This record gives structure tokens, C-alpha cells and sequence, in this order.
């Protein structure tokens, strides 16, 4: 029982791609999610015949189970690999997600697309219009490099080679539309429901020599999904920036005082760092720190700590607020801020002076598109006019953002956490943005 | 079938002596067609406060989490606020 680094991987795909019985086939076999309803199906597939199971059959009955409403496990769910503890998330289908994709804590460092390999399935999958698409192209907004995709059903193509080579030069194209280099991109041939390169190779496949992936050191091969996902590059964590701290919550406690509450999204929180809260400027010393039920030495990038800090009243700080270290630059809030702003599909054209509602770490603060100042090639970023009129569905611009009310955001480059927001309206995110300067 | 998403919710006290069983029994009496409540529990936080974790299992088409938790929200006697804990496709 080696230990473990930790990464946050999603898994995209179309309905019909198989991703969830995929996805739901490496947590019950490298995790240890909901198992106690795992082992009661276990049991119950006896009746099936004389004792033997597959898991995709368990998978289904999990899954009843847990549209019932009775299974006991949260949403939250992790797997390992030999290298990594990894929390995965089965995207969603559901439009709430794209915001949660975009705000939520844990951004992914590796996505999986799932595609379905069969014939009238594939070609579903790779609309443009697609939310398949949608959630790619988010993924690489938002600065996930790592992709893997795996070819699943290869059953139902009888494992044929020329299919599968046809399908990796369509899903490259596909990719690389969006912006993802192929090379850097393993393709796995896989069968979620038979288990066929899951966790262990295929015997279906003899003309399949595994995957392959260029990294900046040298080719990486495997032949597994398992082995793609464990051969995922260990990104570098923040503990040494500058402490960012976005507030979610403030609490009086009886006979403790103010105890804000948020995830530190950079640098380290410790008892006796003197902080500062943006907007407002208020600056006071950490008495304690606490998560969960341990009291900390300190909070380091990920964690949801409760801190307790004199003279701050509950009044004075508020969530959407940022706490940082007064020495070591401290969060101001700022009068404007200039974003790449990626405009998604939705019924609707982008205009100065348009003022809808962002969500940008635990900040909701409706902003001021204040002056469109370029409309860019979105993969390379080059500017293709100054000043456009309007913004439609697809655009890639830098526009100034003017907030309604004092708010503290930084660049992309800087705080990442802090630097990328969801623009809502027409109930659905309709852009998502990428903070470039702030004047603070 | 319908498309649908389990989503784990966490609703947030005002204090340490919020009464806790009132405000999931006002968040489970929230009905909704396509929303089913699941399980839950109270976890703490620090400093003696906790927070209701409760998962509900959404027909996406016919469920705006949005409106769920401005609805949820609404218990200002005892909600501070919602956040998204975690979702998942189903
Ligand atoms: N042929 C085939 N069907 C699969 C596989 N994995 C899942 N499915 C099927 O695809 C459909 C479900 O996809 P999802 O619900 O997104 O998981 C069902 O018909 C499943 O039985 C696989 O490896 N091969
Ligand atoms: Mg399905």
C-alpha cells in the first residue's frame, strides 16, 4: 500500500458512449464506493444461475439502487491507480454543470473522452452543436492539457482494426478542432461492459500493439485505460503562492468570534500569518484553523478550513470575499478586469453594456461587458479586429469587465482559481471567461 | 429513459445552535417532479459547526439546481447557504 499523489480527472462522452458503466467499472474496481450495495448485488446475481456475475450487471443494479435514493455513499468518488488517488467526476448531462465545470472546486488535470465506436453512434457524438463537444471545449478553456480517449463498444465492431484507425483519425480531427495535439492524446480501444483494456489487455485484439502519447521527455506506451489514466503527469500544486482563500461562508461562534470558511485555492493558511480580506481591506491576525474535526498546522491547497480571526465582525466580511497574507501580495479588489471570454452556444448576441451575472470563485457579482476590445483566433489567440460591435456564439474576445459592486479577482496566470469565471443568463452559462489583468 | 444527475448538496447553518433537524426536514419537504431525496448526514466543519450533506438524485430536463437552491435558500431561519458538495451523471 504505497502512497499516493492526488489528481481530479472527468470523464466526458455522449449518451449512448457508455462513459458512466466505463467510469462506474474503475471505481468498483480500483475504489471503494457505495461497496456495501456492491456486495449485496454480488450475492443477489447467484439467481442469474449458478454463482457467476458480471460486473456491468452489478453496475446496473448500483445504479437503480442509487435512483431510489437509498444508497449511502456521497457523490464524491475516487479510484486508484499504482501512482495516484484519483477523484473523478462522471460529467453530468445536466446544463447546472457547466458552471459547477467552471467555478466548482477540484478542476480537472486529465479529461477521458469516452466514444462510442458503433456506426450511427459515433457520428451522434461528434456534433458540433453536441454537449460532448461543449464540455471538451470547456475542459481546454479552462487549461486541462491532459486528454485520453478511449474507443468504447468495440464489441459491437467486432474489434476491427481499420474501424478503430478510422475513428482515431476522425476523433483527432474532432480534437484538434478544439484545440487538443493528438500526439499528447492516447487512444484506448475498450469494452466497459466486457472489461477489454479496462484494467487488464484485451485478447479480442491481436493487431493491437497498446497506446501511445508523446510528453515533453519521451513516448509514453501502455495498453490499458488504467495504465493511461496512472501515466497522467503530476501537475505542480500552488502550496508555495501566495495564500488566496475565497470565503464561502462567515459564522459568529459563541465564545469564539468571526470563523470564515473556503477552500484555499493557493498558498498555505497557518495560526499566527496576519491575512487580509479583499474587497474591503480588513487585516487580522489567524488565531486557529480547523477542518473537519482536526485542528490544523496548516491548510494547504484543497482544503475547506473553518479559521477564527479577532476584531473582523461577521458584518464586515462576507462570501465572495478573498483572504490572503498581508505579506506576501495581499488581494485588493479592483476597479476593472480584462478577460478572454469564450461565448457559448445560447440565444443571443454580446453587446457593450451588457451586465449579467458572474460567478467567479465564491463571488456572484453581476459585471459590465464595459468595452469589447478584440475579437481573437481562440486556439492561438491572435487578434482578428479591434473593437467588434458584437459577440455571437463561438467568439473568442478580450473584453473589459467593469463589477457592480467590489470584487477580487486575479489573472489566470497568477491565481487560477481566482482568474476564471461563468457568465449566467437565459438560465445556462452562456461564456465562460479567462481573467488576463486586473487594475487593482 | 430520462436523462438524470445525483447531486450531493451542502446546506449551511447560521451557527453551532441552528436547530439541524428542522432544516433538512424543511429540505426534504421540498417537492418537485423529477427530484428525489436521498441520503444524509451532518458533518462537521470546525469550531463545533455543521453542515447538512444530502444527496438527491435530479431528472435533469425537469430539475434547475438553481432553483432548488434559491429554494432551499429560502429557510433563512436556519439556511446561510447552498453549495454544490459534488454531481455526477447517472
Ligand atoms: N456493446 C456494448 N455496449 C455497452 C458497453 N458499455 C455499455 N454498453 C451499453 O450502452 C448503453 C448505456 O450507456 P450509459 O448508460 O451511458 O452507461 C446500454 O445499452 C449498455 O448496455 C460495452 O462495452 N459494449
Ligand atoms: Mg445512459
Amino acid at each position: 500500500g504505497k502512497e499516493k499523489s492526488h489528481i481530479n480527472v472527468v470523464v466526458i462522452g455522449h449518451v449512448d458512449s457508455g462513459k458512466s458503466t466505463t467510469t462506474g467499472h474503475l471505481i468498483y474496481k480500483c475504489g471503494g464506493i457505495d461497496k456495501r450495495t456492491i456486495e449485496k448485488f454480488e450475492k443477489e446475481a447467484a439467481e442469474l444461475g449458478k454463482g457467476s456475475f458480471k460486473y456491468a450487471w452489478v453496475l446496473d443494479k448500483l445504479k437503480a439502487e442509487r435512483e431510489r435514493g437509498i444508497t449511502i455513499d456521497i457523490a464524491l468518488w475516487k479510484f486508484e491507480t499504482p501512482k495516484y488517488q484519483v477523484t473523478v467526476i462522471d460529467a453530468p448531462g445536466h446544463r447546472d454543470f457547466i458552471k459547477n465545470m467552471i467555478t466548482g472546486t477540484s478542476q480537472a488535470d486529465c479529461a477521458i473522452l469516452i466514444i462510442a465506436g458503433g456506426v450511427g453512434e459515433f457520428e451522434a457524438g461528434i456534433s458540433k452543436d453536441g454537449q460532448t463537444r461543449e464540455h471538451a471545449l470547456l475542459a481546454f478553456t479552462l487549461g486541462v492539457r491532459q486528454l485520453i480517449v478511449a474507443v468504447n463498444k468495440m464489441d459491437s465492431v467486432k474489434w476491427d482494426e481499420s474501424r478503430f484507425q478510422e475513428i482515431v483519425k476522425e476523433t483527432s480531427n474532432f480534437i484538434k478542432k478544439v484545440g487538443y495535439n493528438p500526439k499528447t492524446v492516447p487512444f484506448v480501444p475498450i469494452s466497459g461492459w466486457n472489461g477489454d483494456n479496462m484494467i487488464e489487455a484485451t485478447t479480442n485484439a491481436p493487431w493491437y500493439k497498446g497506446w501511445e502519447k508523446e510528453t515533453k521527455a519521451g513516448v509514453v506506451k501502455g495498453k490499458t485505460l488504467l495504465e493511461a489514466i496512472d501515466a497522467i503527469e503530476q501537475p505542480s500544486r500552488p502550496t508555495d503562492k501566495p495564500l488566496r482563500l475565497p470565503l464561502q461562508d462567515v459564522y459568529k461562534i459563541g465564545g469564539i468570534g468571526t470563523v470564515p470558511v473556503g477552500r484555499v485555492e493557493t498558498g498555505v493558511i497557518k495560526p499566527g500569518m496576519v491575512v487580509t480580506f479583499a474587497p474591503a481591506g480588513v487585516t487580522t491576525e489567524v488565531k486557529s484553523v480547523e477542518m473537519h474535526h482536526e485542528q490544523l498546522e496548516q491548510g494547504v491547497p484543497g482544503d475547506n478550513v473553518g479559521f477564527n480571526v479577532k476584531n473582523v465582525s461577521v458584518k464586515e466580511i462576507r462570501r465572495g470575499n478573498v483572504c490572503g497574507d498581508a505579506k506576501n501580495d495581499p488581494p485588493k479588489g479592483c476597479a476593472s478586469f480584462n478577460a478572454t471570454v469564450i461565448v457559448l452556444n445560447h440565444p443571443g448576441q454580446i453587446s457593450a453594456g451588457y451586465s449579467p451575472v458572474l460567478d467567479c470563485h465564491t463571488a456572484h457579482i453581476a459585471c459590465r461587458f464595459d468595452e469589447l476590445l478584440e475579437k481573437n483566433d481562440r486556439r492561438s489567440g491572435k487578434k482578428l479586429e479591434d473593437h467588434p460591435k458584437f459577440l455571437k456564439s463561438g467568439d473568442a474576445a478580450l473584453v473589459k469587465f467593469v463589477p457592480s459592486k467590489p470584487m477580487c479577482v486575479e489573472a489566470f496566470s497568477e491565481y487560477p482559481p481566482l482568474g476564471r469565471f461563468a457568465v449566467r443568463d437565459m438560465r445556462q452559462t452562456v461564456a465562460v471567461g479567462v481573467i488576463k489583468s486586473v487594475d487593482k | 429513459p430520462a436523462a438524470k444527475s445525483i447531486v450531493t448538496l451542502d446546506v449551511k447553518p447560521w451557527d453551532d445552535e441552528t436547530n439541524l433537524e428542522e432544516m433538512v426536514a424543511n429540505v426534504k419537504a421540498i417537492e418537485m417532479e423529477g427530484l428525489t431525496w436521498g441520503a444524509h448526514q451532518f458533518i462537521p466543519i470546525g469550531f463545533g459547526i455543521k453542515k447538512l450533506q444530502i444527496n438527491c438524485v435530479v431528472e435533469d430536463d425537469k430539475v434547475s439546481l438553481d432553483d432548488l437552491q434559491q429554494s432551499i435558500e429560502e429557510d433563512e431561519d436556519h439556511v446561510q447557504s447552498t453549495d454544490i458538495a459534488a454531481m455526477q451523471k447517472l
